């Protein structure tokens, strides 16, 4: 057995008709809290009113813009991978496979006021990492596409947050049962890259990838197999993302065992500190200047995240690619067959 | 170095005896209900287990009491008498020295002339536990506890059932009144209520904010991280008497089932383990009385020039001996 | 407080089930009951 | 010398047989007495 | 046949009871035990 | 608990299988009525260990419940016979601490101790119903719980065996709530046990061998349930009790200023010293060990307290 | 396994054997509770 | 599963009323029995040496205990079903009892009171007092202890130091100000202070272990050398006063201080076809991890 | 998937009788395999597949091994093969119980970790028919696996340059057989050690005065102050200048940086010096403590 | 154990390779070409 | 809706010699079928 | 033993001179075994054995510096 | 463990008064006198 969440949201981000049953959800924290974490994370030497001006010309090419700050109940709650694939649509490597995900999403949303809606959020993601608080606090999986039904710009959503994807009865159409679905320019699996084996149970996750350089810097979103846990995914995306890793290093931003040796060396005693004195302290003792300025920090040389959501527990994982219709266009897709939702959705970030 | 700094001491150990008790009930004395039997399983890894559960009632029937207990015989007996003491290093307390290698030195010091004492290496998270050592050999060792007084005081208190404290207490010396209970403890204009021609005897541990009471009394709560037994903790901490409603009969409410108060399965007496269950019978701790044990200021002052016979003699040139006025005079193994 | 009371009639003499045969002063054991 | 041993002859028996006295182990023979020295120095040698 | 022998065995298994009890205790369920013997070959002697 | 690789044995029951399978089942049938079985019995023996669970933090001591119930008369004390009976009370627990011990080369004090024990306690209630008895018709009304060794001390010259048989009820009461106190339970909140019958004005013994001692004048059942039940199972007779007990002793206090440092002869413990060793304060005290060993306590035991930051 | 004798050897009838010399039990005794003589002390009720 | 906790006879008709609120709170026992009492879930449980413990304590205590939720209370007996192992057939709800929102699809943890705790029940007629965690949310974990102990090695540091400011944390389109208009934090200031001082000693510990072992880190080029050693020591490259009893001492205290401060979540708010925020003391559908 | 992931290691049908009664007293304890399949076989878990380079593991590269390969716990040896549990991947997992294999008790309620074999000489199997070691991870409580790995990674640094518990000391047998895995370990420390130094540890690092008087003052920080080899020491021989002013200072708060991005390096230094807890005993009705060699009942985290 | 303070009460005999141990321990068997019986034997060397 | 505790008195578990969970069972199942009738007319009341 | 019994399931008195005593509650026999065995042969009672005292003593000690020599 | 027999440092402590009896006499200057506490405390032969 499984379970479903059920939320219902606005239809911005997310137009739950032109998707196709078994794609991934995600979910979109209150857009309010950037402007309350980015006074105090930003880094010293920069304007936090880039991600606010930002934030602020998003909306404003969106849907009605009103109880958009605190007291509203109803937004936007819930987006498609495909949308923020399809922002991002330039960082990817196989320019095929993302151009025309971006072709379809712009010309299948019925919509002219999109391409103007996408190039925002584009714009307000560049931001949020150059002011330091990253998607990665802000976004979330919510479950895989199930059932929905919907209204003039009111959508209701139905999700599989956990157990088989397969073993969930979706009413509608078409065999009655769902497949999970991505398209193929977010995929990787990296077990393939660091030439490791086939046959065994694999994760699935969530990775964004960070790079650390002011006014020109990007982000992307992927969704990786490997057999590889938790605790060693990150030791894996570290090696095949070196060049990310050492640009957002350099491109972001006292002899006590000697003396405590020297039994001749000036020493003042535990009933002796009355720092009040402005010879005792300072003059006497040894001299020495903190200077921890501009040092590399946590937040700054951080080049990717990653959370675990599911598992294929096969012996060998199968997956297919496929150009199906995105409503009137054709993107190249990926069936994963056989996936089972974990949870608990803790973040690991690298460095 | 055999230099005696003008103070003395009273040493407090509490012992402990195995029984065999004795009871009597009379017919009907409690109405007993059960009820129906529901079984629930858990099943387990291939097989199941299953539990048998049957809730039940019991109420007594009496007007007055209708059982009645007795401890009849004596069994081999528990803990040693011996002479272990509590070193006091276990507790993280309050204002330490002011110089670490004071300290320091002074713990290695004091651990110079014991076994209980904590290991060299200080852990931070823990509580200071003691080692285990290898081979046991007469029992479960009771430590002492150790009460400073001054030197002179008489020994006429010392040959009788007496209280550490010096000044007696306990709620069995009353008027029915609430506000009497702290002034028969505490109060000191008045008099000791046993001892009507003094005050005190131990003018250091028995007034309030006394060395002996800051030291033991366990509403200041000094030694709670020790693991230690404090055998005084039931002779300066005032017991809470306001579970009462001013009856005076609350006495036989009083000498029952008190929990065993210390460990029964180490090498030493720990306070007791949060999951325990045992029971035992304190007569001591009720009339707040302890007994003097045929002992002596002098070893040579035991024997007697006939075998079998153990010297009963009271003094002899400023060294006293003591002639046992404990409830186990006789039926213990003497020397022969 | 006084739960006990209220729920059935103090004097209720419907039918003694027993006698009690005890003849003490019983007030002298009031910490026993209500 | 001031980084003293040895001259505990003050002690009482009490403080000697006692495990706290780590020049205990060193007691094995009543016609010797066990030490420690400098090694491999075969001769008086040098200041 | 007792020069023809080399092992001999005696079997037992015993059954126990038990109490139900409730509390902090823990719940408590039957034993049964088993334990096997073995026989010791000695001998005797005489002449004329 | 019914063990795995034996469920499964036992579930494909109505399968054709082998012999060699099917001679497995019986085993496991055999095992789990074996479990059943001696389960039901840990419910009958239970109830005998929690009345005396219960039957023991009811009872206050001997030594104390005696006195008082001799001072009945002025129910209320008046604050001065109160101090008499708990300086008589602080005097009389310290005789009887172990009155089969320290009294044992004399059995009769032992009789006495146990008849003014069973007239110290009061009866409950006479029901109107079948009560335990001998087979001569004499109502019994106590019991006396021991140890094994206690038995074998009081049935040997103390207290005379009278029968050796017994008839008891064997079958509970019952209760029901049906009826009009089913009414009173669903619409308001209370029940009356004998409901119908205030509305209304508004059993079979077996003899079996057990032991009837007499005491005093009474007819008491003395037995030692440490031999039928708690045997061969690992819970601890409760009849076995641990007692505690505060010893002190002073260590170093010097005799004041008066004549209070004689000698009972004259040349009593004369050293050949050309000075007398007792004069000078004394710093130790010597007690006796468990096993009669004796020991030492001198002021250097006291470093631990008298040398601490506290 | 292989073994090669010639005309004769005295391992060829020597045979020795195991044996079961009887096997054992024991019978619980299931007590009752309204017959041991503590039962006198309380009123026991059955109550669903 | 299930457990049946005994409610005392002689509560006043004022407890029952307040027991009768306390459906969807969550209580620790130290053993999971089906048969539990009054005392097993008081304050007095947890009470980890002499006096009530602290701040730091209940953050050991509560990754050491078994969780159960409180279900249905009845006038008799108080019904509670353990999650962790069990699998709650019945709609397993949850109260949240903290000043912040939930959103529909959180990963709630359990956190001790580190506000102006008003969880508590006090049982007067038995004597022992029940405190309540805080069910918050998962995206505000490592947030609320950063700032409820800067807050406080911030208020320690008034001899050797704007001066205040908005400490808020702002969650679902919400402010919520930790500075309370009461100064007088003392008791609070205590029952964090065994925290504060352990985070202090061991990050400094730490910083003044890694200038101990690296001669060459701020001399040549506080931006230029170290920048080259950290980007040289990210992988396998080539070989690299009590100095061995000191960077043991540190591992084996601030990883256990680390393991104290883990906190992995417990639940997860899954409504399906209710309301889609949760406010402080509101109820809503759970589904357990 | 519903129901727990089954593992099948398949034996050898040539062992010795005793080979396999040592296999049948082998349920509940621990194995890893390096991936998960239904149909192992007995060459992936013995210490066959513990080679690095064709040479048996040291006490760290086994350790790295161990939380690099998938867990399972054996449960029931029938003559034909072996079944297993798998741990980490799938929730549901009733009634899963493991042996203590460990020379200290464990105490209800404990996180588990698993150590190599350490403390003296490993009780493994020896399979000679077809010619495999079999060795089993240890047992070991959480709170004092960070004790060990502590003390391990201390003698790497000085390489490459005893423990109490419930009053009982051991002595530790690790070993380094080279010094790659040393390095490979010492980058980490150092690594971790320098992501926490940050612009806000000024101030904490003025304090250190104000805490040597206040260990003179209070009771609980005079035993923090002893252990602490360098707070104890600067707070005596060194001096710092009040800090520069906050760029951006009417904005920005430093320390709860300094202090939040601290926590995040500390709750990976166990993880990664060391190994996870996976289960954490929970005894609902069965003994309290467990002694060396007695079967528990735990939950997998 | 039967005097918990001290450690010994002859230190030449009770330390391992002290006087006494050199002299009676069985272990290193030095009265071995004697035929004299030694009182002391079960007490000095350590049983199985 | 159907709550708990009355989801567990619709479930076929044992019997016992209580009527009061006969009358908590009735209680139940009268409250389920008014509920489950006015959900049925409730789709003759939508479709107009 | 018993083959038969299991693969199916798939005494006479003479008056003797002797000497019995009753012990606690138990009847038991009691015999001596020195007049009809053991008697003019060559072999040692086997009821008759050995047992161990080992006696110690203190030599040449002297009380040290105490009150203990009166 | 071992057990002493009645012994003395000296005689002239070991005789006694009257005929007949024991001389327990535990210490006499510096000189000494242990009293039996063997098995055989009687059970032996003794001087008259």
């Amino acid at each position: 057995t499984t379970q479903l969440i059920q939320q219902v949201s606005l239809t911005d981000f997310f137009r739950p008709d032109i998707e196709h049953a078994g794609s991934i959800v995600l979910i979109l924290r209150h857009p309010s809290d950037m402007i309350g974490e980015a006074n105090t994370l930003t880094q010293a030497g920069r304007d936090p009113d880039v991600l606010l001006e930002g934030l602020r010309n998003l909306f404003n090419a969106c849907t009605a813009p009103w109880t958009v700050g605190e007291g509203g109940g109803l937004r936007a709650y819930v987006t498609s991978l495909s949308f923020i694939a399809a922002c991002r649509a330039e960082e990817y490597t196989d320019k095929q496979a993302a151009d025309a995900n971006r072709t379809a999403i712009v010309s299948a949303y019925g919509c002219s006021r999109m391409e103007t809606r996408l190039i925002r959020f584009s714009e307000c993601l560049r931001a949020m990492v150059q002011c330091h608080v990253f998607p990665h606090r802000f976004i979330s999986f919510f479950g895989s596409l199930l059932e929905y039904t919907i209204q003039d710009n009111l959508c209701n959503i139905t999700a599989v947050a956990k157990g088989p994807q397969e073993a969930a009865r979706t009413d509608k159409t078409s065999t009655r049962r769902v497949t999970a679905n991505i398209p193929a320019c977010v995929f990787w699996d990296v077990d393939k890259d660091l030439h490791l084996s086939a046959d065994g149970l694999k994760h699935v996750f969530l990775v964004f990838v960070y790079t650390q350089r002011r006014q020109r810097e990007g982000v992307r979103l992927h969704l990786a197999l490997s057999q590889l846990n938790e605790q060693c995914f990150g030791r894996g995306i570290g090696f095949l993302l070196g060049r990310i890793r050492a640009e957002n290093a350099a491109w972001g931003t006292l002899p006590l065992v000697q003396l405590s040796n020297d039994p001749t060396s000036p020493r003042c005693s535990i009933g002796e500190i009355t720092g009040v004195n402005w010879n005792l302290a300072r003059q006497r003792l040894y001299q020495w200047t903190g200077d921890f300025r501009g040092l590399p920090t946590q937040l700054s040389c951080m080049y990717a995240a990653y959370t675990l959501i599911g598992t294929i527990p096969s012996e060998s994982v199968r997956y297919t690619r496929r150009m199906e219709r995105f409503g009137g266009y054709n993107v190249p897709t990926i069936w994963l067959e056989g996936v089972v939702w974990g949870g608990t959705n803790t973040w690991n970030e690298c460095y | 170095t055999g230099f005696h700094p003008g103070i003395a001491f009273t040493v407090v150990r509490q012992d402990r005896f195995a029984t065999e008790q004795l009871l009597y009930a009379e017919r009907a004395s409690e109405s007993y209900f059960v009820g129906q039997i529901q079984v629930h399983h858990h099943d387990a890894i291939g097989g199941v287990n299953f539990t048998l559960t049957q809730p039940r009632a019991h109420v007594d029937l009496g007007v007055g009491y209708t059982a009645v207990c007795a401890t009849a015989a004596l069994r081999c007996p528990l803990t040693d008498m011996g002479n272990t003491a509590q070193n006091l290093f276990f507790s993280r307390g309050g204002v330490p020295m002011l110089h670490d290698n004071v300290t320091e030195s002074l713990r290695r010091i004091t651990a110079s002339g014991g076994r209980l004492n904590p290991t060299e290496p200080l852990p931070i998270f823990g509580g200071l536990r003691p080692a285990t050592s290898a081979g046991i050999a007469r029992g479960q060792a009771s430590v002492c506890e150790f009460v400073a007084m001054p030197v002179s005081t008489d020994l006429q208190y010392f040959r009788t059932a007496c209280n550490p404290r010096g000044r007696a207490s306990g709620m069995l010396y009353m008027g029915d009144r609430d506000a009497d209970i702290e002034a028969i403890m505490f109060d000191h204009t008045q008099s000791d209520v046993a001892y009507t021609d003094r005050a005190t005897l131990n003018p250091w541990a028995s007034q309030k904010h006394s060395y002996g009471d800051r030291l033991y009394n366990g509403t200041y709560n000094l030694t709670g991280a020790s693991p230690i037994y404090s055998p005084c903790f039931k002779f300066f901490t005032p017991a809470e008497v306001n579970t009462n409603c001013n009856t005076l009969d609350r006495l036989l409410m009083e000498a029952k089932a008190v929990a065993s108060q210390s460990s029964t399965d180490t090498e030493y007496q720990f306070k007791r383990p949060p999951g325990s269950t045992e029971m035992t019978q304190d007569p001591c701790g009720l009339f707040q009385e302890a007994y003097p044990p045929l002992c002596s200021s002098d070893a040579a002052m035991l024997r007697t020039a006939h075998a079998g016979e153990t010297g009963a003699d009271e003094v002899h040139l400023a060294q006293y001996l003591i002639r046992d006025a404990s409830p186990l005079r006789g039926c213990l193994p003497l020397p022969r | 407080s006084d739960r006990i009371a209220g729920l059935f009639n103090i004097p209720a003499g419907i039918i003694p089930t027993g006698n009690v045969l005890s003849t003490i002063e019983v007030c002298a054991h009031r910490c026993i009951f209500d | 010398m001031p980084h003293p041993h040895w001259v505990n002859e003050h002690l009482t028996i009490l403080q000697f047989i006692a495990p706290s006295n780590p020049r205990l182990r060193f007691e094995l023979n009543p016609a010797f007495d066990f030490f420690v020295a400098p090694g491999d120095v075969d001769l008086p040698g040098p200041q | 046949e007792l020069a023809y022998v080399r092992d001999g065995v005696i079997q037992f298994e015993v059954q126990q009871p038990m109490i139900a009890r409730d509390g902090p205790h823990p719940v408590d369920q039957p034993v049964h035990n088993y334990m096997v013997k073995r026989i010791h070959k000695r001998s005797l002697s005489a002449a004329f | 608990a019914i063990a795995s690789e034996a469920l499964s044995l036992l579930s494909n029951t109505y399968v054709d299988g082998t012999e060699i399978d099917s001679s497995l089942r019986i085993r496991a049938i055999q095992q789990m009525a074996r479990n059943l079985r001696t389960v039901l019995d840990s419910f009958e023996r239970g109830t005998a260990d929690q009345l005396l669970g219960v039957l023991l933090e009811k009872a206050p001591p001997l030594s104390l419940l005696s006195p008082i119930n001799k001072f009945q008369p002025e129910g209320h004390l008046n604050r001065v016979a109160r101090a008499a009976l708990l300086s008589d009370l602080k005097r009389r627990v310290c005789a009887d601490m172990f009155f089969m011990t320290r009294h044992a080369r004399e059995p009769r004090l032992i009789s006495a101790y146990l008849s003014d024990m069973v007239s110290c306690t009061q009866p409950s209630v006479m029901v109107s119903r079948i009560t335990h008895t001998n087979t001569r018709g004499r109502q019994v009304d106590g019991v006396l719980v021991t140890t094994a060794t206690l038995k074998r001390q009081l049935l040997q010259g103390i207290l005379q065996i009278d029968d050796t048989a017994a008839d008891v009820p064997v079958t509970y009461g019952e209760m029901v709530l049906q009826g009009t106190n089913l009414v009173t339970a669903l619409v308001m909140g209370k029940a009356v046990r004998g409901m119908d019958d205030v509305a209304r004005h508004l059993p079979v013994n077996a003899r079996v061998p057990a032991d009837l001692v007499i005491v005093g004048d009474k007819l008491v059942f003395l037995e030692a349930l440490e031999r039928r039940v708690y045997q061969a199972t690992r819970v601890a007779y409760p009849l076995i009790g641990n007692i505690d007990i505060t010893f002190i002793m002073p260590m170093g206090v010097f005799q004041a200023n008066s004549m209070d440092r004689y000698t009972r002869h004259a040349g009593d413990f004369s050293t050949v010293s050309e000075q007398d060793p007792r004069q000078f304060p004394p710093q130790g005290i010597f007690f006796y060990n468990k096993d009669g060993i004796l020991t030492q306590l001198t002021l250097r035991d006291a470093m631990g307290t008298i040398c601490h930051s506290s | 396994f292989f073994k090669q004798i010639r005309s004769d050897d005295n391992s060829l009838y020597s045979a020795q054997f195991d044996i079961l010399l009887g096997t054992y039990c024991n019978t619980l005794n299931f007590v009752r509770f309204l017959e041991l003589g503590l039962s006198v002390a309380c009123i026991c009720t059955k109550f669903p | 599963f299930e457990i049946e906790v005994l409610l005392p006879g002689e509560l006043s008709p004022a407890e029952t009323s307040a027991l009768q609120k306390c459906e969807g709170k969550i209580i620790t026992f130290s053993t999971l029995r089906h048969r539990a009492s009054l005392v097993d879930i008081a304050l007095s449980s947890y009470y980890i040496n002499g006096a009530p413990p602290d701040t730091l304590s209940l953050l050991e205590a509560y990754r050491m205990r078994f969780a159960a939720v409180i279900t249905r209370v009845i006038p008799g007996k108080l019904l509670a079903h353990a999650i962790g192992v069990g699998t709650p057939t019945p709609g397993l709800f949850i109260q949240n009892t903290s000043p912040v929102d939930l959103c529909n699809g959180d990963y709630i943890c359990l956190l001790p009171p580190v506000f102006g705790s008003a969880d508590s029940i006090r049982l007067d007629s038995v004597g022992l007092e029940i405190v309540f965690p805080l069910t918050i949310p998962q995206t505000l974990m490592r947030e609320i202890i950063a700032k409820v102990v800067a807050r406080a090695v911030e208020r320690t540091a008034a001899g050797a130091q704007v001066l205040r400011g908005a400490d808020v944390i702002c969650y679902n389109g919400r402010r919520y100000e930790l500075e309370t208009n009461l100064q007088h934090r003392d008791g609070s200031d205590a029952a964090i202070r065994t925290l504060v001082l352990n985070l202090m000693f061991s990050i400094n510990e730490g910083c003044l272990l890694l200038l101990a072992l690296i001669p060459t880190l701020l001399v040549q080029g506080a931006h230029d050398g170290y920048v080259n050693l950290l980007i040289q020591t990210a992988n396998c490259v080539r070989e690299t006063f009590p100095i061995y009893e000191t960077i043991s001492s540190w591992i084996s205290t601030s990883s256990r201080l680390g393991d104290t401060l883990g906190t992995r979540a417990i639940l997860r708010v899954c409504v399906f076809d209710g309301p889609s925020t949760v406010h402080p003391g509101d109820r809503t559908a759970v589904i357990q991890v």
